[PDB]
Order: structure tokens, then sequence, then C-alpha cells
């Protein structure tokens, strides 16, 4: 059937207010980053 | 003292970790792709923390100044010591006959 094709598209594929919280999540991540 | 060494490692380090930080950061706007182009205030004032403890820091660290008058270390050599002229040593004086030879 794929001998007479009409249109096609391509489809990228899927993907794979205090500073205290702020510094706390990013330390978090930190520690999440260097485990993983 | 010593210590302001360590301190200037410290500074270094907090600096390594902002870094990791804007990489993240640049990673989010390489994930999220919108129209943000800003750093986060956390990160930029922890960046900006580390730079100015690393300066100050380095401003213990760069030593102690010099006084331009010659006459300066000069004050304390008594005479004493300028007359021994190293190079135009004698050794026919009383301490090799006094001393054990």
């Amino acid at each position: 059937s794929l001998a007479e094709v009409v249109c096609l598209e391509m489809v990228d594929l899927p993907l794979t207010d205090g500073l205290l919280g702020m510094f706390l999540k990013r330390l978090s991540s930190q520690l999440i980053l260097l485990q993983a | 003292p010593s210590l302001w060494k360590g301190l200037v490692g410290i500074g270094l380090f907090a600096l390594a970790h902002a870094a990791f930080s804007a990489a993240q950061h640049r990673s989010y706007m390489r994930l999220t792709e919108k129209e943000d182009e800003s750093l986060p205030i956390d990160i930029v004032l922890q960046t900006l923390l580390a730079f100015a403890v690393t300066c100050y820091g380095i401003v213990h660290i760069a030593g102690e100044f010099k006084d331009m008058d010659a006459t300066s270390e000069l004050k304390n050599k008594t005479f004493d010591t300028l007359r021994n002229h190293p190079s135009f040593y004698v050794f026919n004086h009383r301490g090799r006959v006094l001393f054990r030879p």
C-alpha cells in the first residue's frame, strides 16, 4: 500500500518567592543528579 | 592567617556549583524553549556572593605590601653583621684553639 503515498509528515519523538526554598530544591536536585 | 587560603577554595567551589546550576538551567531552557531568557535570582545571587567572597579572600591572599624607602629593613642591621665579609673569612682565630679541634 505504501507504494502510493499521498501526504506524510515528520513528528518529533517524545522527550526522554523566598530564596531559601529555591536553594533547597536546587540542592535537592543536585543530590538527585549526583545519585543518578 | 592561613585560613584565608582555605576560604578561596570554597569560593571557587561555590562558583562551581553555580556553574552546574546554570548549566542545568540552560538545559531547562534547552528543554523548555520558552521566552524566559532569564537566570533564576537565587542562582545569580549565589554566583555574585561567591564572586564577592572569593575576591575578598584573594585580597587577603595577595600578601602584604612593602615600603619603598630603602632605609626600612636596614634600620635593624647592626654593624656586627655587615663587617663579616663571608668570602674573606679567616680561620686563624681563637675559636679553633679554644674549641675542640
